[PDB]
Parts: C-alpha cells; structure tokens; sequence
C-alpha cells in the first residue's frame, strides 16, 4: 500500500506539430501493447481520492507541459519579472495514460457508484490507467469521463462548506465555442443547448437534494467574487485563452459571451502571465461537458468553484490507487 | 527541435586510463529514457547502458553511466583494447552525433610511396597515379599533389581504420586525370606533410 | 532461434520505392514494438519509425512523414517498411530493433542490417589495374557499382601487411578503392603476387597478376 514514481504513456504521433504531441514524444513512452486488466474476486480495499500521490504526479507533469510547450511572453510575480519569447502553436488535448512502474500495480474500483472514500466491493488491478485528457478548465469540466451508472457526488466533507464538491456528469453535454472573424477580435461566444442543460441541471439538483434529505428547492447562482479565472468559465481553445461568461447557465438555444484575454492568472504559481495577440480568423472548439466544480455557501445555495486544478485530476484519478505487489 | 550534443568530438586515450564521455541535451530530458550504445567498426550497435545509470543485462561491471538533467556522463575505467570504438548517446528517438574514441600511441613516421599508372590503364583514356602513406599515427597528415612547381579538385583520399595490430593509420590518395594532359606534362610529385616528418617529404617520378 | 533477419541489399534508382522486410523468429511477435533505424555510411544513427505489431498503429518522424509507409504481417511474423521518392540521401544501412514496452527505452535486439544504395548509374563490374613497384605493391579496383567489394591476396594466402582502403565514390558515380601490401625485395623477386577481386553484385571474379 505504498507510493512511488509513475511514468506517463500515450499513443502520441511524432510527426504532428500539436503542442501536446511534441512533449509526449520526448517525455512519455508509447502505450502498452497488451492491457493487463485482472479482476480480483472478493477483495475489499479502502480508496481515498484526496490523499493520493497520483494526483500530484499528474499535476507536476502537466505543469512542465504547459511551460515547455505553451510558454508565456511575459510572466509577472510580486517579487520578480521574467520576459521571454512565446511562439504561437496549436493546442488540442490528447489522452495520457499514467502507468505504474515495474514492480507496482494500480488497484481500480470497478463500480460506478463509488463515493470516493471508503471500501470498494469489486476491485480490479491494471498495469496502466486509461487515457485521461489533461484539460485545464475553470468552473466547467470538459473532455472528461462520464459516470457509467448515474450522476455521482464526491467531497471530503459535506458538513464543511469550504471543501469543494465535485460532480461527474451522467450524459456528456456538448458545448460549441467559436470566435468568428468579422473589428474587435476579443468578442466571442459559446453555444449550448437550453433544454439539454436544464435537464442536466435538474438532475444534479435532484442528486444534491438526496445529499440533503429535506430537499429544500435550491437554485444556483454565479460565483460571488474573486479573480476572473474562477468567477467565469475559462479554458484554452485553439491556443488562445477564452474567458466565457457562465451567467446564463446557472439560473431557445443558450449562448454565452466569450472574450480572449491576453493577461491571465496562471495556475502554476502565484502570479500573472501575458501572451501574444490572437490569431486572425475562425477558431473552432467543441467539447463535451462531463461534470462541474461547485462549492456551498454557508448558512442550500451552491456557487461554482474551481481555480485549483488538482481537483480536476482527482475527478479523473478517483478510482485508481498505486500499491505494491503483495 | 531537441538535439543531443555529444562531447568531446574525438577522444584519444591509452589503455588503463579512465575516460569519461559527456552527452548534453538542450532541454531537460527525462531521467529514465536515456541509453548509451557502442558500435565497433563494421558491426551492429551494442547496447551498453539504459535508463541513464544502469548496466544492461550482461554488460561488464567497469562500464558505469550516471548524471541527470541536461548533462549526462558515460564512464569507462580501465580501458581495454576492445572498448576503443564509437559511442552514441540516444534519448528515445534522437541520437547524438557520435563520439569517436582512439587508442593513444607514439607518433610514427609515414612510409610514403608513389606508384605510376599501369600502361593498360592509360590505354582506356584515363590515368590514375597513387600516393600511399602507410603506418603513421596522428591521422592529420596532408598529401599535396604538384606537377613539379599545384593540383586541386581532383584528388580523392581514403583512410583505413585503426590498425588492430600496431595501432597505426594508413592513408591512400589518388588523383585521376585524362591521358592527353598526362602525356603533356612530365614531372609529377607527391608531397607529404606530417609532424613526425622534420621536413615535407616529396616523392616523385 | 530468436533472430531478427532482414532482407538482402537492394539497388534503386532516383524516385523509385524501396521496401525492406524484417522477420523476427523465436519470440512473441505481437507483444513487442518494432522500430526501424537507418545509418548513412560513416554518419550517426537516425530513428525513422516504429510499428505496433499487435494493433498496427505506426509512428514516423517529421522528416519522413508522407513518403514512408510501414506494414506488418502477423501470419508470417514479419514487418515491412516502404519508403517512396527515394533519393541519394536515403542510401544507408537499415536496421530493425525490438523494444518491449516498459519504463526504460532501449533497443535490445538488432538486425544484421540491409544495405540500400540509391544512385543514377547502373550496376557495373569492377576494373582491376596493377600498381607495380621493403617496397609495396597493390591493385586499383576502379569504376564499380554498388559498394560491396572484397579483395584478397593469393587466394587468402597473404594476410600480414595487407591494407584495404574504404571505397570512394567518383564523379561519374562509380566507386573506386585500392588494396596495397608491403613486401620485401626477396619475396617480391622469388614469389609471385596476384590480386583476387570479388564483386558479388555483378558475379565478377578477377585474378590479376602484379610483377615489377
Ligand atoms: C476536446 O476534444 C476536441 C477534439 O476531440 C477539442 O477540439 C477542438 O479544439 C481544436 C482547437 O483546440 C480544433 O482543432 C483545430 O481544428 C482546426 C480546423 O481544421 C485546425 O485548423 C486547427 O489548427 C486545429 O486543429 C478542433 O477541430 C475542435 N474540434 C472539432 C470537431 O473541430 C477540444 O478543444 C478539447 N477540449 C478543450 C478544452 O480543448
Ligand atoms: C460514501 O459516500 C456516501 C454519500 O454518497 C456517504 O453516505 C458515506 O458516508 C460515504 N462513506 C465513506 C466511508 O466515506
Ligand atoms: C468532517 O465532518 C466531521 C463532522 O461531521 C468532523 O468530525 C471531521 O473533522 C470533518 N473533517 C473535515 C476535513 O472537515
Ligand atoms: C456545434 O453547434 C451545434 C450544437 O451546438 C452542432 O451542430 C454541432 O455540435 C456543432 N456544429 C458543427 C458544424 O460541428
Ligand atoms: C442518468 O442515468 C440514469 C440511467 O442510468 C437515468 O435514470 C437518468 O434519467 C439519467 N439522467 C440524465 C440527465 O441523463
Ligand atoms: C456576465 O453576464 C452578466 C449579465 O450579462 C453580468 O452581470 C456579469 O457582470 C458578467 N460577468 C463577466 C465576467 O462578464
Ligand atoms: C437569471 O435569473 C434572474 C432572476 O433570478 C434574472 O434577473 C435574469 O434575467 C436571468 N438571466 C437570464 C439570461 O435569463
Ligand atoms: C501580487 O500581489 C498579491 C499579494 O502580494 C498576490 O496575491 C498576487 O498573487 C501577486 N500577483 C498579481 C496581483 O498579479
Ligand atoms: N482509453
Ligand atoms: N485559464
């Protein structure tokens, strides 16, 4: 029941000029030819999403990716300033397999309705985890994994309001974001189905009602305040950062307004960073919403959360634990 | 745009002395995706080290790779006459320019010889006179062809590998020219310059 | 018996397509990646691509993308690689290696190697010329194609002091080399010397004599 260094693995193409593919070629090995998935019968082991080392490993690997592969022209910190060159490149998330090292293996809870902390009835050991697209997003979750059975809620403590609440989507909700060329290039927009989103939101509301018995008809609202990275739906699309306003979602064809920001609050450290002007023409990005990051206002009223990308990796690495062979 | 630069370009050492080859990478490379191969002249590259610092299955103990980050090192203590070969530094897909290793030896004098073209060759329309420098160690000798008082652009030279027996090199330079211009001139000479040679030895016919 | 057997040497013209096959026998074919590496004559190594024999997904470098196509045959346990728009720069020795998926990246097995030669000239046999005269004596193997040539002295009887120099390509595209030997005067006068030149690509055996 120990922990050690893992190594990334992905079926990356060495000839493509997509940023992710470059770093993968020279920092991650190809995929395992034969997948060794063994189902252990009558095994009970306690998993813990939040005190897991795999999350910090994935966090560290991603940090290096963005730096070496999506570099900022001007970085800003209270103490220091660093100026450098940032060449424009393409950027489309690819899947990454985080394999366990020779001598160790990963235990996998193979039941959808697993809360995240506690014993698992059915556990299966696999040598490599499944491909996890490393998408950095705020508020919303994108290109993620869907819950097989039904929507699931996960958190360290429903009693403590400060702790974030993570939700895994039931059916992938598609969102199609584009900045069309006419003028003012910042103005953009995302489009999302109104009826589909309303149904998914009602489903999450029902799950939250199950968490808090009496089922006080609750309503969602925009984040109170703070830096715009957590208040607004932010995500990287086509190499340019988009800060889309999620005011319509939390309350026809819903359409959100977006704005390409040059300066943004970087999540690697405590500081700011600036990037070059935007690309001139059509930018197209269509992703599958597969969950959300929400927090509870004390007093139930819920507001979007996020900002700390470690939770996103927990959402994807919740059923996986690294242990030693016997 | 990653390139592994191996240094030194050409290392020269004698048996018994520990030699260290360095391989520097532009970007900070992963710690466990590094390997070192040895290729003896005219054979398939042999796998010496893998994982930066780990002897492969069966590799002798004297070999030892080490180093992390952008700078890596391949160490060979107690050089034996068989370890003197080409060494390459490989990180996943990118190989290094290569590092040529040579057995140190005392400077030897170049046995200079010049051979005329066979009469049968002149009957074909071309003429090839050969100038041979045999058994000389430094590897940097220069052979100049001059019809009495200089030629250029038509002299092909070839060097043999390190002689296995006496650890010395041999060079043969051939300058081919037409037959008409051959009969036109009369004084052909081959000058040789070499450290071990006090003066530039000139052999001619 | 756990061997990586490659195909024989090939001679191609500019613009043709070359296909070299690497057959592996003795170990489980599908379970290990098959990598293709080439080495130009007298230069460093260069990885070209690899193929996953189990699933068949391939990977090539940017320099090759578009004109290299890799295939595998599970039935006969072989892996073929094809390279289109061949050019003089592609002349090299192609090796194939086997890597079993793991933490570390390394080439455990190496094939004997396949020699691909690309040039305009056609296959031509060598022309042997004597270099007549402790003195020396040698022979000149001039105007021959392709590269593979072997020189022996007195049918393998003479060995000591022999030096066969690496071939050099002439402006006409035909290679040329020289093989010389050092012989004292007594042996040069009492013992006859002959050059045995074998150019297998053209099935050319030559036995020339050298005398003062
Ligand atoms: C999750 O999944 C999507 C891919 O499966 C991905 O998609 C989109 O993102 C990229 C830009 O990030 C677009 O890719 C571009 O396509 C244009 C048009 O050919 C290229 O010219 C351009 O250089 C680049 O390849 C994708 O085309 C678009 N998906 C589709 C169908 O168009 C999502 O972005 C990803 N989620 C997140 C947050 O990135
Ligand atoms: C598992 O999660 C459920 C809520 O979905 C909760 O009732 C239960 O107490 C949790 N058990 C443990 C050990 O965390
Ligand atoms: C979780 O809530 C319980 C009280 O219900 C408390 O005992 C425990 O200390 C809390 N842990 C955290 C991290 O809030
Ligand atoms: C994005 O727009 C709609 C859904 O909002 C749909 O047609 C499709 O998912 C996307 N459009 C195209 C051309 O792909
Ligand atoms: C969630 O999935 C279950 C079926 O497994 C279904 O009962 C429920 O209606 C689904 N809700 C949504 C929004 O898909
Ligand atoms: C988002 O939209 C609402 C109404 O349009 C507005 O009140 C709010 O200030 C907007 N927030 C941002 C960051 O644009
Ligand atoms: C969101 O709901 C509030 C009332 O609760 C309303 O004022 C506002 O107009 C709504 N926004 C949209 C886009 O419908
Ligand atoms: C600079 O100042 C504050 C406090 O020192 C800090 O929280 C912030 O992260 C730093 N970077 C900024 C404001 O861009
Ligand atoms: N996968
Ligand atoms: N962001």
């Amino acid at each position: 029941e120990a922990t050690t260094t893992l190594f990334c693995a992905s079926d990356a193409k060495a000839y493509d000029t997509e940023c992710h593919n470059v770093w993968a070629t020279h920092a991650c090995v190809p995929t395992d030819p034969n997948p060794q998935e063994v189902v252990l019968v009558n095994v009970t082991e306690n998993f813990n999403m939040w005190k897991n080392d795999m999350v910090e490993q994935m966090h560290e690997d991603i940090i290096s990716l963005w730096d070496q592969c999506l570099k900022p022209c001007v970085k800003l910190t209270n103490t220091s300033v660093i100026t450098q060159a940032c060449p424009k490149v393409s950027f489309e998330p690819i899947p990454i397999h985080y394999c366990a090292p020779a001598g160790f293996a990963i235990l996998k809870c193979n039941n959808k309705t697993f809360n995240g902390t506690g014993p698992c009835t059915n556990v299966s050991t696999v040598q490599c985890t499944h491909g996890i697209r490393p998408v950095v997003s705020t508020q919303l979750l994108l290109n993620g994994s869907l819950a097989e059975e039904e929507v699931v809620i996960r958190s360290v403590n429903f009693t403590d309001n400060a702790k974030t609440i993570i939700v895994q989507l039931n059916t992938s909700v598609e969102i199609n974001c584009t900045r069309p060329n006419n003028g003012n290039m910042r103005q953009a927009h995302c489009n999302i189905s109104r009826a589909k989103w309303n149904n998914t939101l009602k489903q999450i509301a029902s799950k939250l009602r199950e968490q808090f018995g009496n089922n006080k008809t609750i309503i969602f609202k925009q984040s109170s305040g703070g830096d715009p990275e957590i208040v607004t739906h932010s995500f990287n699309c086509g190499g340019e950062f988009f800060y889309c306003n999620s005011t319509q979602l939390f309350n026809d064809t819903i359409t959100l307004p977006c704005r390409i920001k040059q300066i943004i609050n970087m999540w690697q450290k405590v500081g700011k960073a600036m990037y070059a002007p935007p690309i001139s023409g059509q930018i197209r990005c269509s992703s599958n919403i597969t969950g959300l990051l929400l927090t509870r206002d004390g007093g139930e009223i819920f507001r979007p959360g996020g900002g700390d990308m470690r939770d996103n990796w927990r959402s994807e690495l919740y059923k996986y634990k690294v242990v030693k062979i016997e | 745009e990653i390139v592994l630069t191996q240094s030194p370009g050409t290392l020269s050492l004698s048996p018994g002395e520990r030699a260290t080859l360095s391989c520097r990478a532009s970007q900070s490379v992963r710690s466990s995706y590094l390997a070192w191969y040895q290729q003896k002249p005219g054979q398939v590259p042999r796998l010496l080290i893998y994982g930066a610092s780990s002897r492969a299955t069966g590799i002798p103990d004297r070999f030892s790779g080490s180093g992390s980050g952008t700078d890596f090192t391949l160490t060979i203590s107690r050089l034996e006459p068989e370890d003197f070969a080409v060494y390459y530094c490989q990180h996943m897909y990118t190989f290094g320019q290569g590092t040529k290793l040579e057995i140190k030896r005392t400077v030897a004098a170049p046995s200079v010889f010049i051979f005329p073209p066979s009469d049968e060759q002149l009957k074909s329309g071309t003429a090839s006179v050969v100038c041979l420098l045999n058994n000389f160690y430094p590897r940097e000798a220069k052979v100049q062809w001059k019809v009495d008082n200089l030629q250029s652009g038509n002299s092909q030279e070839s060097v043999t590998e390190q002689d296995s027996k006496d650890s010395t090199y041999s060079l043969s330079s051939t300058l081919t020219l037409s037959k008409a211009d051959y009969e036109k001139h009369k004084v052909y000479a081959c000058e040789v310059t070499h450290q071990g040679l006090s003066s530039p030895v000139t052999k001619s016919f | 018996q756990v061997q990586l057997v490659q195909s024989g040497a090939e001679v191609k013209k500019p613009g043709a397509s070359v296909k070299v096959s690497c057959k592996a026998s003795g170990y489980t074919f599908t379970g290990y990646y098959m990598n293709w590496v080439r080495q130009a004559p007298g230069q460093g190594l260069e990885w070209m691509g690899w193929i996953n024999p189990n699933s068949g997904d391939t990977n090539y470098a940017q320099k090759f993308q578009g004109r290299v196509t890799m295939t595998r045959d599970t039935s006969s346990s072989t892996a073929y690689m094809e390279l289109n728009r061949v050019r003089s720069d592609d002349t090299a020795v192609y090796y194939c290696a086997r890597w079993d998926w793991g933490q570390y990246w390394f080439f455990d097995l190496w094939g004997r190697g396949t020699l691909v030669t690309v040039s305009s000239a056609s296959t031509k046999g060598p022309s042997v010329f004597p270099l007549a005269p402790t003195a020396a004596l040698g022979c000149l193997v001039k105007d021959y194609f392709p590269e593979p040539v072997t020189v022996s002295w007195n049918s393998g009887a003479l060995t000591s002091g022999v030096h066969t120099f690496p071939a050099v390509l002439q402006s006409s595209g035909l290679y040329s080399l020289s093989s010389v030997v050092t012989v004292p005067s007594s042996s040069l006068g009492t013992q006859t010397y002959i050059c045995n030149v074998n150019h297998k690509p053209s099935n050319t055996k030559v036995d020339k004599r050298v005398e003062p």
